[PDB]
């Protein structure tokens, strides 16, 4: 997996333009975690950190869930 | 005396809850309740209904209490609500009536000259009418027997307001039947008829039995009422009557025949129909 | 899975993943479904030469889509 | 924490039709009572029970919650045995839809003071038409938070099903001020059958027989209608290369009522002799 | 408690299975809701007789729709 791990991140990145701060958050920082699982590539999380950080409660819990 | 008594949902329901919320800890017999309503010419509205504590004791049948006060500003409260609703008889769940309830029908009596005990049997849920009105009379038996108190029974249905009706009807919104019947309903309908009928001339045979073998003491009277039914009985076989019947049965056929025939003309044309443009789509596919 | 077996962690996981419209925090369960599309050339226990194997693509190439 | 969109109110069959029967009672004046029951949890508002309070000339409004009534009717009905606690308030809104007025607001967050996760729950007794309970519950959101940033509610969950809600309300600011709760009736089996006894058809109705001399006559009507329909479907079918849907609703009603009387004709010879 | 499960996935360890029990027995709705699902991970095809048997106790006893 980290040997041969290739994510599109532009994909990603003209998601997270296109989210209007609903609670589709949640599922994006899921859905980069399917597109990162197993490969240990937290590079999106590190890079956007701000809007990582800008949902809380029960979403809080999906980050870290996304992370590990 | 009261020719019917025509009972709210909101009663029944209304009882329902008291006797979960009682019975859900304090397991226990028939939980005692008062129920409002209005008047009519002759006929019985029940409406509105509350609990009333009581309490009772197995030894004696009369070591009981309802509760006076609680009954009196349970109404005020109510008729401060609703002024309408005068109290017109009392509650119980116990399928069977105690030897107590005399003293809990004199009771509401003191509350209302003409007050009606309801027994909502909630526990069972059977062929219908969870509900029986009864009516303390009295009088010096006619015939020459020794007089009691006796609860004469007057008879009982389910009616409901536009709002009840409204509310039970979304209510249930999951097993309630179409209202045009349809042939499957009717059917069930009559099977049903049929199971009613089996199951009260059982009951009937079952006190006949009883009055028989010396169980029960012999009525004298009511008994011929029920003699009464038995020379109710059409007497079928009879000639004029079978040549009716069979006329009546026939006229039925014909017309049960003719929309058959309808029936079989219309989908003969439609399978026409549908082969005519299958065999054309299928034409036009090259 | 590869030899016909059904394999429990991913049926497992699909099935909480689907139970989702319930709890949003078991969608991450789905990841017990993923099974790595791949063949590991390795010999001897610690082993991992280069051999060189090559493929029956008929008309043209694929896999790795857009950039 | 905030609130979930997942949270919703269960209305127990009993409280429902007092608080329908309150509000056809009360109408056109506008009517309120309390609503009996238990939080349980977060999620969950569990409605037991709901018990009318006597109507004041100021209208539902918090004058008019006299505690006089409200504390004597709570002790006495924990002294039959119903020791529930206050979980919201219901008020009647005829012919205005299920939608919180400014002093329904004021209401509301008198009633969040002394029980933060109280309901304010919006019947329409009018538009409550046959088949079609217009019944809503509403909690405030307080401006600080929607203002700063964040969202009223989280929607852990995929519980946010209910669908779009009646532009009455969206005039009426529904999601500026309070955020609307999902309903979800409760029904126990016992009182969904003995409701059931309502309607329930008796047993000497099955056996029964509809008038002879009706009988005919309906027989005659629906005959000659369907030969006018036999002259029109005739005529479609002739001038082709709804007389058909008629003429099999036609038979259908024909074929019921004959095949029913019929058999009930026969299971009565043999019942009764 | 979904961790453990999670992790512990048809172990049948009696251990886990007590605490995962006892953290269903707690009744707190999110705990329970968790621990349900832990509780059948760790059971997973197990057919534990006791499992199923304090599992449907425990369903047909408790409030917090969650929990169920
Ligand atoms: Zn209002």
């Amino acid at each position: 997996l980290i040997r041969n791990n290739n994510t599109d991140l532009m994909i990603l990145k003209n998601t997270k333009d296109a989210v209007r701060n609903s609670v589709c958050h949640t599922a994006t920082v899921i859905a980069n975690s399917f597109m990162h699982c197993g490969t240990t590539s937290d590079q999106f999380l590190r890079d956007n950190l701000e809007w990582l950080a800008r949902a809380t409660n029960w979403a809080k819990f999906t980050a870290t869930a996304s992370l590990g | 005396a009261v020719q019917k008594v025509v009972v709210h949902p909101l009663v029944l329901l209304s009882v329902v809850d008291h006797f979960n919320r009682i019975g859900k800890v304090g397991n226990q017999k028939r939980v005692v309740g008062v129920l409002l309503g209005s008047w009519q010419k002759k006929v019985l509205d029940v409406s509105n209904s509350f609990a009333v504590p009581f309490d009772e004791d197995d030894k004696d049948d009369s070591v009981w209490f309802l509760d006076h006060d609680y009954l009196e500003n349970m109404y005020g409260m109510f008729k401060k609500v609703n002024a309408r609703e005068r109290i017109v008889g009392w509650y119980h769940t116990g399928p069977k009536l105690h030897k107590n309830d005399i003293a809990i029908n004199e009771l509401m009596k003191r509350y209302c000259p003409n007050s009606v005990l309801v027994i909502i049997d909630v526990k069972p849920k059977d062929l219908g009418l969870p509900t029986e009105a009864y009516i303390s009379v009295e009088e010096v038996h006619d015939d020459g027997t020794p007089t009691s108190k006796t609860f004469e029974h007057v008879t009982s249905e389910i009616g409901a307001e536009e709002a009840e009706e409204v509310g039970v009807e979304h209510l249930l919104r999951d097993i309630k039947d179409t209202t045009v019947g349809t042939l499957s309903q009717r059917i069930t309908n009559q099977v049903h008829g049929l199971k009613g009928l089996n199951s009260k001339l059982l009951d009937i045979r079952s006190y006949l039995e009883k009055v028989a073998t010396g169980k029960l003491p012999i009525n004298h009277q009511i008994i011929y009422q029920l003699q009464d039914v038995f020379n109710l009985l059409p007497d079928v076989s009879l000639q004029e009557f079978v040549k009716a019947f069979y006329l009546k049965t026939n006229d039925q056929m014909v017309v049960v025949y003719l929309a058959s025939l309808i029936r079989s003309v219309v989908a003969l044309h439609n399978l026409i129909n549908n082969k005519i443009a299958n065999r054309d789509a299928e034409k036009k596919e090259g | 899975s590869r030899t016909g077996h059904t394999h429990m962690p991913s049926v497992v996981g699909v099935l909480v993943f689907t139970q989702f419209w319930f709890w949003f925090p078991l969608s991450h369960f789905l990841s017990l479904a993923y099974t790595p599309t791949c063949v590991i050339g390795l010999n001897k226990d610690l082993k991992m030469p280069k051999v060189q194997y090559k493929s029956n693509c008929k008309p043209s190439t694929f896999a790795y889509p857009a950039p | 924490p905030a609130v979930d969109t997942a949270e919703q109110v269960y209305i127990s069959s009993l409280a429902l039709l007092k608080m329908l029967k309150h509000g056809r009672a009360g109408v056109p004046m506008e009517v309120m009572g309390l609503m009996l029951g238990e939080f349980v949890d977060d999620y969950t508002v569990r409605v037991i029970d709901v018990f009318a309070m006597p109507q004041s000339g100021t209208g539902v409004s918090v004058e008019a919650v006299d505690p006089v009534f409200q504390a004597k009717m709570l002790d006495m009905l924990k002294q039959t045995g119903r020791p529930e606690m206050v979980v919201g308030w219901y008020h009647s809104h005829p012919g205005f839809g299920c939608w919180l007025s400014g002093v329904d607001i004021n209401t509301q967050q008198s009633f969040e003071a002394l029980s933060e996760r109280a309901v304010a729950v919006v019947v329409d007794p009018i538009q409550s038409v046959k088949g079609k309970v217009v019944i809503d519950a509403f909690r405030l959101i307080n401006a600080n938070m929607m203002v700063l940033g964040h969202e009223p509610r989280q929607t852990t969950s995929n519980l946010g099903h209910l669908n779009k809600p009646s532009i009455q309300a969206l005039i009426h600011g529904l999601n500026r001020h309070y955020y609307s709760i999902t309903i979800n009736y409760r029904k126990n089996e016992l009182e969904q059958k003995m409701l059931l006894n309502l309607h329930k058809k008796s047993w000497m109705e099955g056996l029964t027989l509809q008038d002879y001399s009706e009988h005919c006559k309906h027989n005659e009507s629906v005959v000659k209608e369907m030969l006018e329909l036999a002259k029109n479907y005739n005529k479609a079918v002739e001038e082709e290369d709804d007389p058909k849907r008629h003429l099999e609703e036609h038979v259908d009603v024909l074929m019921t009522s004959n095949i029913v009387q019929c058999l009930a004709a026969m299971l009565d010879t043999v019942v009764f002799k | 408690s979904l961790g453990l499960g999670l992790a512990a996935m048809g172990t049948a360890r009696q251990d886990v299975y007590d605490l995962l029990k006892t953290n269903l027995y707690q009744d707190d709705a999110v705990t329970g809701e968790a621990a349900g699902l832990a509780l059948g991970l760790v059971m997973l095809g197990s057919k534990n007789a006791q499992a199923i048997e304090d599992m449907v106790g425990y369903a047909q006893e408790t409030q917090h729709e969650k929990i169920l």
